[PDB]
């Protein structure tokens, strides 16, 4: 989680204004319940050395 | 000059300090490497960072904070983070053993052999410092390692240094939410130890912070990053006077003298007015009037205190951004004319105003608004005693059945100190209505 | 025309130093403006005693 | 020749003196770099009243800036005229005030009074012969009240034969911002009445009402307020620097203004205040100046003397006027409201006419007043002092500093004696 929010600067392929009047809750919603999962998670330099 | 030292005790108290420095590095444009672009700001260490960072001839901004923790998990994790090159390694004070949520264990078992080490850090930070108005302690009442270890060190820094201020910031225990039933044990233990030494204790509660998110920010599923952003914004707002100037410049010493009315009770309440979503900022307008209504609106307080159940003593409003005295002095005058806000008759005036020209800025990847005018509301009211009133009837039962005492008496402690806090507490409520009674 | 119309429209032409960045009028006019004098720049040289 | 040295005290006076001195530079026509653009002989002649000479035609201001907080001093130095102020004239300290009256009166001043006295006496030896001194500060200001009271006391025994002019701004009566402000004011005013001989009382709220009235510009800057007070203080000083058959000495003014020694507090009054279209809609004529000069709305100082009566009135006119119009105008107002003066003194007007118009307008004037309008002021602070002294709020600090309710008893007792005094002479 720290890597995502702080280091990875969160999810790139996401659309920025993915939050607006929705369906059931006819308001700003479809922003984030999915959360990033992609990209090398465990690839700092100390492992290879 | 005008500098201070920030303290971060407890592994829950370090990510909040992490975010603040992350927030702090933005407004000064600090690159994660530790150096500016080719623009000339490096030297002997004298610019807007000199109050926050230590960018010496070496060229690397050194934050004037020390992160202390008892468990190496998170601290090593952030030691592998993004700005770890900025962070001085051994002021990220790591630990090899935990206090097991025990105040005394962190206060007695392990705090002794570690305080001397951090004592070397503070003095070697003291020698390089010049004016060092005071301290910035980040901690928690229900601290597994925040409670006990901070208590010893604040005793030690109080006795050796009693000529400077100490600013306290801890998450207040959730009145109805408890992740630990030992939290009432250490929390009142911390309070009774700190009442005669702490200068300015500032608290906050996460539930209403959570309640804010889906009220006006309309976030039903925020995260700590948002939570840490809000509190980091709060400390950023109060520290802008050190960073920049304004129509008038205020300081913690003015805050201390004017906020705390009488000894013991030094527990005011903060608030941030333009807590609003980005979209709401777009198609609306912000001005001093409505935010002054919002700042004094009871549901905007992060502490579950109802002002009409108490009475007001002090109100410190720190206007950061583009404001004029005209509407500000008129708006507060209207507030003085309002009937519902029941200030005590003791204080005709209870308003400490601070004006700062610098507009509050947004953070990349953030969730706040594009604030032109902001204000921080440091206020103290008598509606807070119910919180301690809540704690004691929680505490009086459990102590009467003396649960978990075998853990504390097992590690060498006893009940006499536990007895002290209850009449120490009972002293706190009894004074509260005494000052509450006109 | 809103409240306080006439002068606000008229002052911008006499006040020929408008800032370009948004909201910087207070930053620009932090020192102040020219209110306590005539629009003309110079009335010295009057050897009138 | 007879000169004046200025003292820039308190953090408000830091803005005041900054605005006060730049107007004078603009009035006399010196560039910000300091090379005087020789334009008027009379100001060329009479700049030595306030400015000394450095090499290169640079009029050095004979003013002293004092503070504790570097940042404010850096700002004014980075101002348009910081270069004309001397680094020598920048004396300060390494500590924070806490907006504390006692710390600046016993703790921090102790190691700074030595330095400031040396600087001023060095400046005193630099100049030849002084009328006296004037001070820009505030009575409700934390450090300003602490410093000046110490300084005015020390300079009293230093030179008890000069003019101890005091220019202090009264904080807002409705809200004082600082809660301990009444303590600071009551402490300060106790020493003030003992040490001072003249006092200007200035209130921010009235200036806000003034902006609502004639400025009509909604949002001003506090420096623009500093512009207003500087213009008034410029006018009262135009008498000394400019020729014309008017007697300018403050002693000449003070004896005509002070019937009894304990009368130190005085209220200002200024001349044409003009709105957006009325510049070209104004026939600037002595009747309408006199009418606007004696307007309760035109007043700016404390609160309406309508509540009381008028002891001494003194107005200075700056422009191309004649003795006859000022004479009849006083006769006009004398007939307009005769009973509103006190029977104790008739014909209590003191007129001086400066023949040199200001740079920007011709017909102008300044008024200094001593009327029964101050009773409400210290009566107001009386209830505040008693209410907070009723249960000793915010008191552990000063006892921690080493002060006691000892000092507060006679401080208000001295203040109370003033209440009956202003009552007794009039009522
Ligand atoms: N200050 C702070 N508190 C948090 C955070 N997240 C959760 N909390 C709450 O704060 C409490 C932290 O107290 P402790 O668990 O005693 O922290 P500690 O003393 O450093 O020692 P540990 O028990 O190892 O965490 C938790 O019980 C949470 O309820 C956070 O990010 N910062
Ligand atoms: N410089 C300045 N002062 C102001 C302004 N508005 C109000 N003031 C008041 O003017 C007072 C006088 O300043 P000082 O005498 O220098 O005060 P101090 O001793 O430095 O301590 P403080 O009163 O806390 O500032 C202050 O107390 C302010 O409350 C303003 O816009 N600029």
């Amino acid at each position: 989680t720290y890597d995502d929010h702080y280091n990875r600067h969160n999810y790139n392929p996401g659309l920025p204004a993915l939050r607006t009047w929705n369906g059931q809750k006819l308001l700003w919603l479809p922003e984030k319940s999915d959360f990033p999962l992609v990209a090398p998670p465990t690839n700092y330099g100390l492992l290879e050395q | 000059m005008r500098e201070c030292i920030s303290i971060h005790v407890g592994q829950a108290g370090v990510q909040i300090g992490n975010a603040c420095w992350e927030l702090y590095c933005l407004e000064h444009g600090i690159q994660p490497d530790g150096q500016m672009p080719s623009d000339k700001t490096i030297g002997g260490g004298d610019d807007s960072f000199n109050t926050f960072f230590s960018e010496t001839g070496a060229g690397k901004h050194v934050p004037r904070a020390v992160f202390v923790d008892l468990e190496p998990t998170v601290v090593d994790e952030v030691r592998t983070g993004t700005y770890r090159q900025l962070f001085h390694p051994e002021q990220l004070i790591t630990g090899k053993e935990d206090a097991a949520n025990n105040y005394a264990r962190g206060h007695y078992t392990i705090g002794k052999e570690i305080v001397d080490l951090v004592l070397d850090r503070i003095r070697k930070l003291a020698d390089l410092c010049t004016g060092l108005q005071g301290f910035l302690i980040f901690h928690s009442f229900g601290g597994g390692t925040g409670s006990g270890f901070a208590s010893l060190l604040m005793e030690r820094l109080s006795v050796d240094y009693g000529k400077k201020s100490k600013l306290e910031f801890a998450i207040y225990p959730a009145p109805q939410v408890s992740t630990a039933v030992v939290e009432p044990y250490n929390s009142i233990l911390t309070t009774h130890t700190t009442l005669e030494h702490s200068d300015c204790a500032f608290m906050v509660d996460n539930e209403a912070i959570y309640d804010i998110c889906r009220r006006n920010l309309d976030i039903e599923r925020p995260t700590y990053t948002n939570l840490n952003r809000l509190i980091g914004q709060i400390v950023s707002s109060i520290t802008a006077s050190l960073r920049f100037d304004g129509a008038l410049n205020v300081d913690l010493t003015e805050f201390q003298t004017n906020l705390v009315p009488y000894p013991r009770i030094h527990f005011p309440l903060a608030t941030y007015a333009p807590v609003i979503s980005a979209e709401k900022a777009y198609h609306e307008q912000l001005s001093v009037a409505e935010i002054t209504n919002a700042c004094f609106e009871p549901a905007n307080q992060m502490v579950k205190c109802d002002p009409r159940h108490g009475k007001y003593m002090a109100c410190c409003m720190l206007y950061r951004g583009d404001v004029v005295p005209k509407d500000v002095n008129a708006a507060i005058a209207t507030i003085k004319t309002k009937r519902t806000i029941q200030f005590v008759d003791w204080c005709p005036t209870g308003f400490k105003v601070g004006i700062n020209y610098q507009p509050p800025t947004v953070v990349p990847g953030g969730d706040l608004a594009k604030v032109q005018r902001a204000v921080c509301m440091l206020s103290n009211t008598t509606a807070i005693a119910e919180a301690w009133a809540r704690l004691d009837h929680k505490f009086d039962l459990m102590y009467a059945k003396r649960a978990f005492v075998h853990w504390y008496v097992g590690e060498g402690m006893e009940e006499g100190e536990f007895s002290e806090a209850r009449e120490d507490l009972a002293a706190l409520e009894k004074d509260y209505e005494e000052v509450g009674v006109d | 025309l809103l409240y306080n119309w006439e002068e606000e429209r008229a002052t911008n032409q006499l006040d020929q130093i408008p800032p370009l960045q948004d909201g910087s009028e207070s930053y620009f006019f932090r020192h102040g403006h020219q209110g306590l004098l005539t629009t003309q720049p110079q009335s010295p040289m009057s050897s009138s005693t | 020749m007879r000169e004046i040295v200025h003292l820039q005290a308190g953090q408000c006076g830091n803005q005041i003196g900054a605005k006060f001195w730049e107007v004078i530079s603009d009035e006399h026509g010196i560039d910000p770099t300091g090379t005087y653009h020789g334009d008027s002989d009379l100001q060329l002649e009479r700049i030595n009243v306030y400015y000394n000479e450095a090499t290169g035609g640079k009029y050095v201001p004979r003013a002293v800036l004092v503070d504790l907080e570097p940042g404010t001093m850096d700002s004014v130095r980075s101002g348009p005229f910081g270069q004309i102020f001397r680094p020598d004239n920048f004396v300060f300290g390494q500590s924070g005030a806490g907006n504390n009256w006692a710390k600046g009166h016993y703790t921090e001043g102790a190691e700074l009074v030595d330095s400031v006295l040396d600087v001023v006496r060095k400046e005193a030896e630099s100049c030849d012969c002084l009328q006296g001194f004037q001070l820009t500060h505030s009575l409700g200001g934390g450090t300003g009240s602490g410093m000046g009271t110490l300084l005015i006391s020390k300079i009293r025994e230093e030179y008890p034969d000069r003019i101890m002019n005091t220019f202090s701004v009264v904080p807002s009566p409705k809200v004082s911002d600082t809660v301990v402000e009444p303590y600071n004011a009551t402490l300060s005013v106790h020493q003030l009445v003992e040490n001072t001989d003249e006092t200007y009382c200035i209130d921010n709220e009235a200036l806000y009402d003034i902006c609502f009235r004639t400025l009509k510009l909604t949002t001003p800057t506090y420096g623009d307020l500093n512009h207003l007070v500087s213009a008034t203080m410029s006018g009262v000083t135009t008498c000394l620097r400019f020729p014309g058959q008017l007697n300018a000495d403050l002693r000449k003014l003070a004896v005509n203004m002070v019937p009894f020694p304990r009368l130190h507090f005085f209220m200002p009054g200024f001349a044409p205040l003009t709105s957006r279209g009325s510049q070209q809609y104004r026939a600037l004529t002595v009747p309408e100046l006199t009418q606007q000069m004696f307007d309760a709305k035109n007043m700016m100082a404390a609160c309406d003397p309508r509540h009381g009566r008028y002891l001494t009135v003194a107005a200075v006119f700056r422009g191309r006027m004649s003795m006859k119009e000022v004479d009849e105008q006083m006769l006009n107002v004398q007939n307009k409201n005769s009973s509103y003066f006190v029977e104790w003194i008739p014909n209590n007007v003191k007129t001086a006419v400066c023949d040199i118009p200001p740079r920007g307008l011709k017909m102008s004037a300044t008024f200094i007043g001593n009327s029964t309008a101050i009773q409400e002021l210290f009566k107001r602070i009386s209830e505040q002092f008693t209410a907070m002294f009723r249960r000793k709020a915010f008191l552990h600090w000063y006892t921690g500093e080493g002060m006691d309710e000892m000092e507060f008893t006679e401080a208000e007792s001295n203040m109370n004696d003033l209440v009956s005094e202003y009552q007794q002479y009039q009522d």
